């Protein structure tokens, strides 16, 4: 009945340009994580694993053909373990865990393996196409603008200045460096190795721990040429007519990094753990799917968070840690201003601005980040949310057990 | 059952020479131009059946025309009567037309289009179905697909073939999205026509010469279009290519950028059909093109635009508002008074039409700057857009600037464009009445001052007329002819001929407050200022103006039209109605214009208005607007703002029709489009009432229903007049 | 708690070569079905729709970018309705329904819209790539052979001759023609129309109702040149060493057709229906995911069926109707020989051999086919299963209410 988390691991995130993980096919990233889960519980009867759910946003080329099923067969897992790829954009990682928890909760599945994988250096963004962007009738009607345009619009509506978003980007670099310095990630980050056991990557190489506040102010708005040539600024201001001009505040320093990575979470019922000698680390309390305006796109986290809090019957005061993916700095600042969340609760170990944002895997990565901090701080509850393309929202509440 | 057919008359002459080349000569008996009517569809259907039946004895085809033009038109009377229940008949009809062209296109034999004159719309689509196009290099002949101007798309294969020829981006931006018309030399450069000849006599002989040359030098590829060959590569790639797909998401967004969010569906349908057609085979793309064409013909916007840009414009050019019975009197020399921005252009459009005009101003330095306005417009034409030639020197040789009033000796047409002061115009006309020839016409570019009182300054009041130009007259095509109480019909008859000679479309109105164009603009700008005083965000007001369809936002226009001059109109209309015994009820916008003047912000002239201005460029909105008018404390729906600016003009034009200012509904529609900037998708401010489409319904019934709803919430000025059956 | 089916509709299936649906983008197929569901219940508060789950096997080009989310936004549905694409190969349609039923059963979702969409004439098979086929190390190790090779191997192992599989292909054409003749599909097949309301397709045009037993025997084995050039015959016989030679018995007449189509199912809880005035048509009893040898690939239905029967506590005698997708004739004959199922229970209204097989949508199509026959015959239980690539298996048991 109740869904518990038994394991939650992830790979280090290799950066886009001259990245260490570029030579690693994304199928190898997942099987390496399966190998690590097998090293921790060699006596686990893998035949009880009902399904393997992997989120992936660009399931083409190296990531096509149900890569979740490819991992099940390449890792020598039992053939009855299923395997399915899903895509709910950058919430695919958390949607896989929520679906796994809902599959466990239905009683028709006992032990599920959820996670995600994205190799953005190998499979670039938008490689899968899409009607929202490439079909004119669909694009013209829904008023499609890129997520970066909605980020600058958020800061324009809320009054977040360039210094305000660069102040959070600096904070993310610091807390991510402090998290790596204190060894918070030592047990959950599985270093990537080749077939010879030689090291490929053992840390989040996208991080710039020596970033200064003056160094961020010298960066240029990276999306100024996208809005002027594409005309997406005018499209966004037709929906938001009361806004006069877009303030372009996001740059390479205060936006999420394009990185490669993979994560894996083992979710099972209470009966499945006792039969396998597994100790539960946390319990999935509630999940929720909601959304908001697809033009601004990145405001989905706010209603999705309120919905998951109402289902669990809790308020903001009951949640000890808030983890929102740092796709853009203004999204986090907006999500904080809406729910009035203290800074000490929000992305305590840094986020995607410093460590990167592997689309399909991010939702499971930041979830495994919170199951560790809940166990480290010995706190009770945590809430995980991600901004989604098309204006969607996904929120999850976990409780340490 | 699907075939080449859908008791007419034959419009195609058949001729096959000894070499096997068939010459299809288009020659519609009913009419002087080849038109895509029911006769053509039957004629071409018979012609292509005979081409298939005689394919053994035929080696090539030449499609020529017996008219002065090649082919341009279509039965617009049928397209505007197409109801949504007739979408099946529309689809089958356009599918049959393209089926005839597709058969002609795949005969295994070269077919050559001999374009002698204009090939517009269905005419170019016939030529695009050919394999080789030869055009006669003669000016006046156009080549284009202007279906977007009627709310339609080129349904006879225009979208599908231009995309296969040029790719999605170039075909849309250059050919399709705007209905651009090209000269034969220009069309050769982009690739519409393939070669040029000097004379139309050498057109068909060169068409047969190319056929023999094509069969000898390329027998395997003769009569095969590039998209019909294996390994065809679309220019710029298909939507699946990584190069095109990288910029394809910006094609609809830039379209919204140009349309400013206006509810014009034809440009969106053309872009949708073009991209969706490039993802499939040619025959499937043609069918997709047909389904979007049927979607527009049955729509209300296309009926508005066909009504205005075809029927209303044709009735105006037919001399509808011109008084019948009067002959034609010539124009020897034109005299322009005031070398300002308006007056400088009148000397240009008059000289561009071949009229020798003398431009007089106060000082000679002012007159030379007026002629310099024409030279600035010619630098962008002689050695920039390549539209002019060494003839523009004769254009500037017509303009003879001067400052002496005695230089008007022999001037037959006098147009004046000075400041809006009646006492000033009474003096400048009294100093010229005895100078120009006796039967000369006394025009007056006036936007507010009544012509009846303005005419008293001259003795020959029957030759005094109001000739209202719009700025810039180099680009604006409307001329508002205002009749004075003593204006003779022979006077405005000569003016009606002049406005048609300078390439403009005239409307005739009677002398009244604000005439017709100025009076209806005032209701538009005053509706926006009233909203600003109510606390509506000024950014929303500008968005509401541009998304309604207007070319310029209302607050931006309230700075071009000087905010001080608007206040002088407010005090002038109050004194006029008070001197008539009535009581004057002020408009809510007047308290807004008084606050902006009190704050020292009068518009672009002073350098500060609703927008801020630096280095002669319009910057953003003035930040002090939100605190001055409490903007934000009133957030009505954007559709309410759009309807307020559209209904106010529509209701006011109806009053002008009741008061007798306008004589025909065609002048109301065209006058609102080409002089007010009324949204073209509405088809005019009068067509807006009969073609209104909103949540309440469609037609005059829903208009007065929405008008009462606007009046019940925003003031009784939106209540419909009695002339609308209620 | 309990998951019920309120609506189950589908489009007609347009064939591959010169098909009517070729001019219809796959996004249009889904919104047209949403429009039909809105015509049936115009007073349904669509804000209670929690998610929209669409299975899709080749999510590229016209089907990329989370087409489920594109349908939610193009159909004017509320922005809180979510949307997610999944891929478990040709079971994606039924996996979406099972996931929807499991989402409803978890209590964190109330009203879910499950289904699938595939436009194989526009997005061909294998357009998304895949590591199992295109990565040599993965291909060489898992011993990848196409599904058609496994079908011929099934008939070789079980002794199914060419006449045996052509006898079932004839039976499928007959029962599909009888189903269309009797109007069994009149209420659940929504004809596809353009934006003008003009008809595009109103019937399954892949059907050949005038097929004769002698006409099938004249067809050639379509996969004889694939096995000889690709060497997949030898690969299959290395795993199945006791088999000497492959008997190539499958052709165009006895294999599933390549068609376009889309299906849509509305699943909700018992509380969601009473609040919306919806009458439940059937109840999801149990779902199960299992699998078998990925080389033979198509034997997944057998253990998946046994697992879903054990979870529901029922035997084969309790199920009134068995619906197995007719990817190949030997798969159905093998699944029948394993569980000893009468012919009168198995694919009573024909299947993919006659009406076609739109990969992502097939699972939801044959599910909606069984909710109608359960209501028509006034029977109680039905079992739906599909053979999956990589040797997976998915089975579902529905009960008429
Ligand atoms: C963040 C983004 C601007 C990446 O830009 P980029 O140019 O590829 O990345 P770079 O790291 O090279 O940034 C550009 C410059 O900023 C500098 N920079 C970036 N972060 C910096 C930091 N923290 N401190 C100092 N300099 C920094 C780089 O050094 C570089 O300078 P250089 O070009 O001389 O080397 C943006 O393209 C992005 O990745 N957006 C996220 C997309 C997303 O969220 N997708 C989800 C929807 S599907
Ligand atoms: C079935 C399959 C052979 C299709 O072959 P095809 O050649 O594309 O299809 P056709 O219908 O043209 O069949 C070939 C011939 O068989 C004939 N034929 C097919 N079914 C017939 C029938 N029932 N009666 C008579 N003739 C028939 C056709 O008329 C054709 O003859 P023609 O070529 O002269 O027209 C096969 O390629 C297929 O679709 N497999 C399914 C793939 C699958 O299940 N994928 C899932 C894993 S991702």
């Amino acid at each position: 009945e109740e869904a518990f988390i038994y394991e939650a691991i992830r790979t280090p995130r290799g950066k886009q340009k001259n990245g260490s993980l570029h030579e690693v096919k994304p199928l190898s990233l997942v099987v390496g994580l399966i190998d690590e889960l097998r090293k921790r519980h060699p006596d686990l009867d893998e035949n009880l694993i009902s399904d393997v759910i992997l989120g992936c946003v660009s399931p083409v080329g190296d990531q096509g053909g149900d890569i979740a099923r490819a991992a099940v067969l390449a890792s020598g897992m039992p053939v009855t373990s299923g395997g399915v790829q899903l895509n709910r954009f950058c919430a695919s990682g958390l949607e896989a865990v929520n679906t796994a928890a809902q599959k466990v909760r239905s009683g028709w599945d006992d032990l599920v393996l959820a996670g995600g994988v994205e190799s953005m250096s190998r499979v670039p963004m938008g490689s899968d196409g899409g009607a929202m962007g490439l079909d004119p009738a669909t694009n013209y009607d829904v008023m499609f603008v890129p997520q970066s345009i909605g980020a600058d619009l958020i800061a324009t509506i809320e009054g977040f200045s360039r210094e305000d978003v660069d102040a959070y980007a600096l904070r993310s670099q610091q807390k991510a460096a402090e998290a790596w310095s204190g060894g918070y990630f030592a047990k959950s980050v599985v270093p990537v190795r080749d077939q010879n056991g030689l090291l490929i990557l053992d840390h989040d190489e996208h991080m710039r721990p020596d970033t200064t506040k003056e160094g961020l102010a010298k960066l240029k708005p990276a999306f100024e040429g996208l809005a002027a040539l594409g005309g997406f600024d005018d499209v966004a201001l037709q929906k938001y007519h009361w806004v006069e001009k877009i303030n372009h505040v996001h740059t390479g320093g205060n936006s999420s990094g394009i990185v490669d990575g993979a994560a894996l979470v083992m979710i099972g019922s209470a009966a499945a753990g006792k039969l396998q000698g597994l100790t539960p680390r946390a319990r999935i309390v509630a999940t929720a799917t909601s959304g908001a305006d697809p033009v601004i796109m990145l405001t989905g986290p706010t209603p999705a968070t309120r919905k998951v809090l109402d289902r669990a019957g809790l308020t903001v005061d009951d949640i000890d840690l808030f983890e929102l993916n740092e796709a853009f700095a203004s999204v986090v600042l907006k999500f904080q201003k809406d729910l009035n969340i203290p800074d000490e609760k929000l992305n305590v170990n840094g986020g995607a601005i410093a460590m990167g944002h592997p689309l399909g895997a991010t939702g499971a990565m930041i979830l495994g980040t919170m199951v560790d901090e809940l166990e480290r701080r010995n706190a009770r509850r945590a809430l995980i949310t991600l901004c989604i393309g098309g204006g969607m929202g996904v929120a999850t509440i976990i409780e340490r057990v | 059952g699907s075939s080449h057919h859908h008791m007419p008359d034959n419009t195609i002459q058949w001729d096959k020479d000894a070499d096997g080349i068939v010459t299809l000569t288009m020659d519609d008996p009913s009419g002087s131009t080849n038109v895509m009517n029911e006769a053509y569809i039957e004629s071409m259907g018979k012609a292509v059946d005979r081409l298939v039946a005689e394919k053994d004895s035929i080696t090539g085809v030449v499609v020529a025309s017996a008219k002065k033009t090649f082919f341009a038109g279509g039965d617009v009377k049928t397209m505007i009567q197409a109801r949504p229940e007739d979408a099946g008949d529309v689809f089958n009809t356009v599918e049959t037309i393209k089926r005839q062209l597709r058969t002609l296109e795949t005969l295994g034999k070269p077919v050559v289009a001999a374009i002698n004159g204009a090939a517009l719309g269905g005419g170019l689509e016939i030529a695009l179905a050919c394999h080789h196009r030869i055009a006669a290099d003669v000016k006046g002949s156009q080549l284009g697909l202007p279906a977007v101007t009627l709310g339609l798309l080129p349904g006879g294969g225009g979208v599908t073939r231009t995309v296969r020829m040029f790719g999605i981006q170039n075909a849309f931006v250059s050919v399709l999205a705007q209905g651009t018309r090209f000269k034969p030399a220009k069309a050769k450069e982009i690739g519409l026509v393939d070669e040029l000849v000097a004379t139309v006599e050498e057109l068909v002989p060169a068409a047969k010469a190319w056929i023999k040359e094509e069969l000898k030098a390329n027998p395997d590829g003769a009569g095969v279009q590039p998209w019909d060959k294996k390994g065809y590569k679309m220019p710029g790639g298909t939507p699946s290519s990584p190069g095109l797909a990288a910029i394809l998401p910006s094609f609809p967004s830039n379209l919204r950028k140009q349309l400013k969010g206006a509810p014009m569906p034809a440009p969106r349908a053309i872009l949708a059909a073009a991209v969706e057609g490039a993802q499939v085979d040619f025959d499937t793309a043609s069918r997709i093109e047909s389904r979007y064409f049927a979607s527009l013909v049955t729509g209300q916007v296309a009926k508005n635009m066909m009504q205005a840009f075809f029927f209303d414009l044709q009735a105006i050019n037919a001399g509808g508002s011109r008084p019948e019975g009067i002959g034609k009197t010539p124009i020897k020399r034109i005299g322009v008074l005031g070398a300002g921005m308006m007056g400088a252009g009148i000397a240009y459009v008059s000289a561009k039409a071949g009229y020798e005009v003398v431009l007089k101003d106060v000082s000679l330095e002012a007159a030379a700057k007026g002629k310099g306005y024409s030279e600035k417009l010619e630098a962008k034409a002689l050695e920039r857009g390549r539209t002019t030639q060494e003839r523009s020197d004769a254009l500037l040789a017509r303009i003879t600037p001067t400052a002496d009033a005695a230089d008007f000796k022999g001037v037959d047409f006098v147009i004046e464009a000075v400041f809006e002061n009646q006492e000033l115009k009474h003096k400048v006309f009294g100093e010229i009445e005895d100078i120009v020839e006796p039967n000369a016409i006394l025009g007056s570019n006036t936007s507010t001052l009544p012509i009846t009182g303005l005419a008293t300054g001259v003795k020959r009041q029957e030759d005094f007329i109001g000739i209202h130009f719009f700025s810039p007259v180099d680009k604006m095509p409307l001329v508002e002819i205002i009749k004075g109480e003593k204006t003779s019909d022979e006077a405005l008859a000569r003016v009606f001929d002049y406005t048609l000679a300078i390439g403009k479309t005239p409307i005739v109105v009677n002398d009244s407050r604000g005439f017709f164009t100025s009076r209806v603009i005032g209701t538009f700008v005053n509706e926006a200022l009233a909203m600003l005083g109510e606390g509506v965000e000024p950014a929303s007001i500008e968005q509401a103006g541009s998304q309604a369809g207007y070319p310029a936002p209302p607050l931006q226009l309230s700075d071009e039209l000087n905010l001080e001059l608007m206040h002088k109109i407010a005090v002038a209309t109050r004194k006029g109605v008070e001197d008539a015994g009535g009581t004057y009820q002020p408009h809510p916008a007047e308290a807004v214009v008084e606050k902006m003047i009190e704050l020292g912000r009068s518009g672009r002239l002073k350098g500060a208005g609703f927008y801020e201005y630096a280095d002669g460029k319009r910057s953003g909105l003035w930040p002090g607007l939100r605190e001055t008018f409490k903007s934000g404390s009133s957030q009505p729906p954007l559709q309410d703002m759009i309807d307020r600016m559209l209904f106010a003009e529509a209701l006011e034009t109806q009053k002008c029709l009741d008061e007798g200012v306008l004589t025909s509904t065609a002048d109301a529609n065209i006058g609102s489009i080409m002089g007010i900037g009324f949204p073209p998708w509405t088809g005019g401010s009068a067509q807006f009432i009969v073609g209104y489409s909103g949540p309440a319904g469609t037609g005059k019934a829903a208009f007065v229903a929405r008008a009462r709803e606007l009046a019940a919430a925003y003031g009784d000025r939106f209540l419909p007049p009695e002339s609308l059956l209620s």
